[PDB]
């Protein structure tokens, strides 16, 4: 029910066009803890079962060991979006502080926040 | 419905102590954030002191902390602003305001931002007399 | 036709539910200059035309002055989505390079990148 | 279709030059970003030069920059590695490898990412003889 930032989720991201975007598939909470609690949406970040290899810096790579998704998959930080929070179906993992660090370190790219 | 309305201003000497008090109707007070604004006569208005539309989180303006504390009473839909070690430099218009957005007043900062809904102003003044 | 982060456009956020996102309307365009020009898609923080001010630090307020947008606006730095390229239509104009920092400090805040 | 071939390997001494070359078929050169990995026995697959598919953003590895220039022609369909000053720590067995990933090898990063499809070997000695 609380809803932190790091944890693996499996919303529900249709509809959305055009392409890159489905139906129920996996995402991560990249929304700061104090707007997970009071905000009536959140912000994710893509589970892609595709070609799963970091590509680019703004790629992060997520295993289906430690994690309950099926195939060995990547965090598309370049793909993101806001979802109200009944679109979240069920919780699977949440990430490691390791893990964590690696998508804030992407994340600050996609964004162009550094420099 | 109807909204709020301000109560407890008067005339205090410098490092007195004082209480506001905040009427609510027309809505829950649970679903509203409601803060403290002030307004002295050739200045713009500044912010005091605001209080969660759950209660968990309360911030306050620098010039404030240490000496104004918000407080809230659910079942009788009151808001109070305890002011303490009063400065002559306190003398405003003080109004409390609720605000029906979404995470006001939850995060840690030191500004407060304006709400929507405003009430009766009320007078406190501070000097010798 | 260069798509730059901190650029007005006017996109097309419909069909997107539930409630909060609309039809065509403006975002702000977080996405980096780099993925700006190589992916298929980029990254908008929402503008809303409803009540218009900031009431939270993920909230940045814009002119209906300096800026083409109707009435005096706030950027929504809780409400985010990336859209493929194509749905961008028209662009109206730039931010202030005060202002941007104000949009990348609020960035920072709604996905707890500080710390 | 079939993809990419890589010639111009052979032995040198240490602190010797060679080109390496990449023949690419079976797609547009402007439509991929092509890299080049070599891997020593032992040792893990090391990434060391990629091109942008548009060819304006170029990546090389730390031990590697200010020796190696990773080149391309459009026109023939090939891409050229000019390896130089050759480090005997440089034998290992070089693959270029094209990746239809949009936005590959843009970003300035002191590490190439690991592409999808790859080409036969070619090896690449340095050691007096």
């Amino acid at each position: 029910d609380p809803i932190r930032r790091g944890d693996v989720y499996l919303a529900d991201l249709s509809p959305v066009q055009g392409s890159e975007q489905g139906g129920v598939r996996p995402v991560v909470i990249i929304q700061n803890d104090t707007g997970n609690k009071y905000s009536p949406t959140v912000i994710v970040a893509a589970i892609t079962g595709r070609i799963n290899k970091a590509k680019i810096p703004t790629h992060v790579e997520i295993e289906k060991k430690k994690y309950k998704l099926d195939k060995d998959s990547v965090i598309l930080l370049e793909q993101i979006r806001t979802l109200d929070k009944k679109r979240l179906k069920e919780k699977l993992t949440y990430l490691s502080d390791d893990k964590m660090k690696e998508v804030d370190n992407a994340l600050m790219i996609s964004l162009g926040l550094n420099a | 419905q109807v909204q709020l309305q301000e109560s407890g201003g008067g005339l205090v000497q410098p490092g007195g102590s004082l209480r506001l008090s905040c009427v609510v109707s027309g809505f829950t007070l649970d679903d509203y954030a409601i803060g403290w604004f002030r307004q002295a006569p050739g200045k713009e208005r500044e912010g005091v002191s605001c209080i969660s539309s759950s209660g968990d989180s309360t911030n306050y303006a620098d010039s404030v902390k240490g000496r104004f504390t918000i407080s809230r009473d659910n079942a009788k839909n009151t808001v109070y602003l305890q002011m303490n070690s009063l400065k002559p430099e306190d003398t405003a218009v003080y109004y409390c305001a609720a605000d029906p957005f979404p995470g006001v007043c939850t995060y840690a900062s030191s500004r407060i931002y304006e709400h929507d809904y405003w009430g009766q102003g009320t007078q406190v003044t501070v000097s010798s007399h």
